[PDB]
RNA sequence: CCUUCUCAAACAUUCUGUUUGGUAGUGAGUGAUACUCUUUGGAGUUAACUUGAAAUUGCUGGCCUUUAGGCGAACAAUGUUCUUAAA
């Protein structure tokens, strides 16, 4: 017997989120078609939340890079539209606690303004990326005799060179290496290491962990800022300390 | 019977903020938050002046 | 006696007929649902009308919502009497502007400007305090 | 340009017009309306094909806010100055910091308000409208300016005093109190607000006749009007009292040929 | 080995966590006596950017405040070039047990004068430098089990290897 | 009752720990001295002492009163609906004095008066008053006069 | 039972200046003087006031797309589908 309040508060949340994605689409069509005379900021910006918490702003880089996006649990009571759902579904970020590797360019970048209230962005370290891949990771795999929806964790390097002998990718240490590299092939690793899973960070219910939930909700309310301005700076957080928690 | 250092410093703030007049310092919000009585102000200031600053 | 048609006042912002349907369907199936909206901009006038399959279900729904505090201001629901019917509501959108060309050519309306200027001068005479221009 | 002589003719005509005469103790608001100057500009396509809540600040020779304030001391509604600043901005800026700068040139900020205060203390239409209606001069940081219209209410954007004014504390990366200090001077006494509605009609408010000198009125009007001509293609100019009928001073007949 | 393991639902952690915490505190104070007995500081400092290269023992710098022959300082003054192909961890630790240096190109792409030896396990070797010695890693696994040097013709790719049976 | 609790949890009184903590902060400030300023608007909180609750009536100062249904000496309480009735105070009978004690850091409270409200909350206060007077004073007023119970078990 | 675009660029050094861009609204009601077209269908603008977010039916703009969306973005577009805020 659903509620009378959430049905209205979610409707306001849909109005806000759909309108900010509308304003994003307007301003990005103005930047992309270069019919620009009336915008706020010509170039985009990258904000950096680190430790009373400092936030460093650097102008955008016209250069491809590695990112490890982290699907966050979204904000409180929002029904999310179809444009954001299309971008998240092309990036496989439904069923949260899934941080996935992605490429920074200028054409992939306008998606990052749209997914930003639902994910977090940042630069991870190759030791942390290493520990992610060597501790976590599934492979959808075609094997000996299966109905074949099956995923194996990263054990066999010969299974790796079996499907990736064409690109010449062997020995998952090299998959870590060339996710770091992105000079020959990175999206092949997106096809191969296609699934990802992270743990839920708090034990959750119960007294000793509800305090932890409250403190970390205060931490998340500090670290995440919601812009809704369509000139939204990209917010990077250190994934390196973050994977001391989530891996 | 002398005066305490905080409240004589408070009187010293009042002595420089308003001067000597009492109707202005009576209706002062800042540094008269206890809203002292009209003449208690006079008594404490005269005691403070006899103690220090003529 | 009372009908199944229902008046609801004091609606919160962004709370529309879809949400009215999705909520009041849980009371029972409803016949019709409308919101009083504004013409230039399709915004709520904060009152609307419900209709149910039953009058008894309408009264049950009206009881649990008549002094209902909700999202700020409280709500007030009243069933209508048996002699009451729904009339004249429409989901108005935001009506955007239209631009249509001036029909007269530029020299006809130059002449219209010249006529209206002299005419306003004649009005400044007619009102009238002196104005040589 | 515009024949200044004709403007002096029209303003003396309007002085003669307002000089024409159970009564109220407290005088009619309409009686206060029938003494005031408003500039009306017919101009081709004054839309930007979009709503423009931003006010243009026109550089004006004279400052009507000081005779406003001097008559406002006699008047019932008292002239008040509102600034809306950031949270960190209010944390840094204090009131004596403003008051010392403003007593140098002899003005006064009434109040300073955070957007937090708009979104929780006055998050109620009655209290918000009552709080806004106290004020004549409303200033806001340019960063906050484009965040305002959900917080301000459209009843604030209906009138000219109630709509806020863009002003900047920043000149570098951070703000400087010098920038806000001379910037409130610029916006106060050297600039006049301009609403930018749709249609072909522009209404510009000047002010009551009793406040300024009539040739000073003429000088301010001609300066503003030349600024407008250099700004926009203008059909005509009618200046008047909102009780009075219009007064045709200047018009360009070829603008309408140039539209199409 | 550092592989993602399927977790067993059969086990209960509630015992192994108690063993964990007990062994953690016990080994903690034993590391205290071994660090103070070795005369250096018990908290080991690490450069953060060295940890960002690799999360290993080589992340830690070890302060101040001979080696037993032959296994300690076996391969003295010896410069390795471990590949990106090899498992970096246990070979890194063996070279650190030797005292030689570690150069891996996997560490390099985070961002070669003295390198003489490649530990690599690949069929086709690209640059095929005759100055640099090409060796499959069992040579390190067999040299330290003997304490002594052996010829690397078996350890040259792609020669087959003796079935290693360790000294047990 | 849910929105009433959402209201009064905005106006929780200060605990003894939070009190002593702020005291130690300002006392360490004066101990350095470092006499920072002399400024604090007022504390606003719920009022919960029973004689204090009655004391806030007969001025009147009580904007809202919550009254627990269950008190074992009921006679402590029985005049309060008629007293707020004649004084015109918007009383409401709440269910459970433990829920009163939770919002006031006591075991039980059995009364809950609220007088002073910030300007952010004052508009919510008036509509809550109108809500209660619609939901309580209109619904239950005539049946209040009737002899309850009497039906056997 | 949610929380609202809390800055951009250019020039210049003046211990901070100068220019430009960046803002869709709470509903209802009163009402001055007018302006502009549209081809009578009115449309779009213009002073000022009221109101506890108050509340009772103003009958069906146009154009375009898909099976609802844009006109403040045209090969423009959109859905209500996130679970340790559980049970």
């Amino acid at each position: 017997f659903v509620r009378a309040e959430s049905i209205v508060a979610k409707t306001l949340a849909t109005s806000r989120e759909k309108e900010r994605i509308k304003r994003v689409s307007i301003l990005e069509d103005k930047k992309a078609k270069n019919e620009t005379q009336h915008i706020a900021s010509g170039k985009d910006f990258i904000l950096k939340i680190t430790e009373g918490l400092i936030r460093e702003k650097t102008t955008y880089d016209g250069k491809p890079a590695l990112l490890f996006i982290v699907r966050v649990r979204g904000p409180l009571a929002v029904n999310i539209p179809n444009k954001a759902f299309k971008i998240l579904s092309l990036l496989r970020l439904v069923e949260t606690n899934t941080g996935v590797f992605v490429k920074l360019t200028k054409n992939v970048y306008p998606l990052l303004k749209v997914i930003a209230p639902y994910v977090v962005i940042g630069k991870p370290s190759l030791s942390s990326i290493r520990s992610l891949i060597q501790k976590r990771g599934r492979i959808i795999y075609k094997g000996e005799n299966e109905a074949e929806p099956h995923e194996i964790v990263l054990n066999d390097n010969n299974i790796v060179e079996e499907q990736l002998g064409d690109h010449g990718i062997i020995c998952v240490e090299d998959i870590i290496h060339e996710i770091a590299t992105m000079g020959e092939s990175f999206s092949v690793c997106n096809f191969f290491l296609q699934p990802f899973k992270l743990n839920r960070e708090v034990s959750g219910f119960g007294s000793l962990n509800r305090l932890r939930k409250i403190k970390q909700r205060e931490a998340e309310s500090r670290t995440r800022q919601f812009s809704n301005a369509a000139t939204a700076p990209v917010i990077e957080v250190d994934i390196d300390s973050l994977l001391a928690k989530l891996n | 019977r002398s005066q305490s250092e905080r409240e004589e410093e408070w009187l010293e703030k009042l002595y420089k903020k308003h001067g000597d007049d009492y109707k202005k310092m009576f209706f002062d919000k800042k540094l008269n938050i206890y809203q002292q009585s009209e003449g208690d102000l006079k008594r404490r200031l005269l005691r403070w002046k006899k103690r220090n600053g003529i | 006696e009372y009908s199944g048609i229902i008046y609801v006042s004091r609606l919160p912002h962004g709370f529309h007929e879809k949400e009215l349907s999705k909520y009041f369907a849980q009371f029972g199936d409803l016949k019709e649902v409308r919101l009083a909206r504004n013409k230039k901009t399709g915004n709520s006038r904060h009152y609307g009308f419900l209709e149910f399959v039953n009058k008894e279900d309408a009264m049950i729904a009206q009881e649990s919502m008549n002094n209902y505090l909700l999202m700020g201001h409280l709500l007030q629901v009243r069933v209508l009497p048996k002699g009451a019917k729904i009339e004249k509501l429409y989901k108005y959108k935001k009506r955007v502007l239209v631009e249509k060309g001036i029909t007269k050519p530029v020299k006809q309306l130059k002449d219209n400007m010249k006529q209206k200027h002299e005419e306003r001068i004649k009005k400044l005479a007619k009102s009238g305090i002196e104005f040589k221009w | 340009a515009i024949p200044r002589e004709r403007v002096i003719k029209a303003v003396n005509e309007l002085i003669k017009f307002t000089s024409k005469p159970k009564n109220l103790l407290e005088d009619d608001e309409e009686e206060l309306k029938k003494d005031l100057q408003l500039i009306v500009v017919n101009n081709k396509s004054f839309t930007g094909t979009s709503k423009s809540f931003k006010l243009k600040l026109l550089n004006v020779k004279h400052s009507f806010y000081k005779p406003w304030k001097e008559a406002s001391a006699t008047a019932v509604k008292d002239f008040k100055v509102l600034l809306i600043l950031k949270d960190s901005d209010i944390k840094k800026v204090s009131e004596d910091d403003l008051f010392d700068q403003l007593d140098s040139e002899g003005i006064k900020v009434d109040e300073i308000i955070c957007g937090k205060d708009l979104k929780t203390v006055y998050k109620a239409y009655e209290a918000r409208n009552a709080f806004i209606s106290q004020f004549s001069l409303i200033l806001a940081d340019d960063s906050i300016v484009t965040s305002l219209p959900k917080l301000m209410g459209g009843k604030a954007y209906n009138k000219v005093e109630t709509t806020p004014i863009s002003i900047r504390t920043h000149a570098n990366k951070e703000f400087s109190l010098t920038t806000l200090t001379n910037n409130i001077k610029k916006v106060y006494m050297n600039q006049l607000p301009v609403k930018l509605p749709r249609g072909t009609t522009l209404n510009v408010h000047l002010g009551n006749l009793e406040w300024l000198r009539p040739e000073e009125f003429v000088d301010n009007v001609e300066l503003i009007s030349e600024q407008l001509i250099k700004a926009y293609q203008i059909r005509s100019i009618f200046i008047k009292t909102n009780r009075s009928p219009v007064l045709p001073l200047y018009y360009n007949q070829d603008v309408l040929d140039e539209l199409e | 080995f550092k592989f993602p393991e399927n977790i067993p639902s059969d086990v209960d952690f509630r015992i192994m966590l108690t063993f964990l915490e007990f062994y953690s505190t016990l080994l903690h104070f034993v590391l205290y006596k071994l660090y103070t007995d070795s005369g250096l500081i018990y908290p080991p400092k690490l450069d953060l950017k060295k940890d960002k290269i690799i999360s290993g023992l080589s992340s830690y710098i070890l302060e101040s405040r001979k080696y037993d022959s032959p296994v300690a300082s076996l391969f003295s003054a010896f410069v390795f070039y471990v590949s990106r192909e090899v498992p970096i961890d246990i070979l890194e630790f063996l070279i650190l047990s030797c005292g030689g240096n570690v150069i891996s190109e996997a560490a390099m792409d985070q961002i070669m004068s003295k390198v003489t030896h490649q530990i690599v396990d690949r069929p086709v070797l690209k640059n095929k430098v005759a100055g640099r010695t090409y060796i499959q890693p069992q040579w390190i696994f067999d040299c330290i089990n003997k304490g002594e040097l052996v010829p690397a013709n078996k350890y040259l790719p792609g020669e087959a290897l003796p079935p290693h049976l360790s000294p047990w | 009752a849910a929105e009433t609790f959402k209201l009064f949890n905005k106006y929780r009184p200060e605990t003894a720990a939070e009190k002593k903590e702020r005291l130690t902060k300002e006392a360490a400030a004066v101990a350095e001295g470092k006499s920072k300023q002399d400024a604090s608007p007022k504390p606003y909180a719920v009022k919960y002492g029973l004689n204090h609750v009655v004391a806030l009536i007969e001025n009147k100062k009580a904007k809202l009163v919550l009254i627990a249904n269950d008190v074992d000496p009921i006679e402590l309480v029985v005049f309060l609906p008629a007293l707020c009735k004649k004084m015109g105070v918007p009383y409401a009978i709440v269910k459970g004095k433990a829920r009163l004690g939770t919002l006031v850091n006591q075991k039980t409270s059995a009364v809950a008066a609220l007088t002073e409200v910030r300007a952010e909350d004052e508009a919510a206060l008036a509509k809550l008053v109108s809500t209660i007077d619609a939901n309580f004073a209109d619904k239950y007023d005539e049946v209040k006069k009737h002899w309850g119970g009497g039906i056997l078990g």
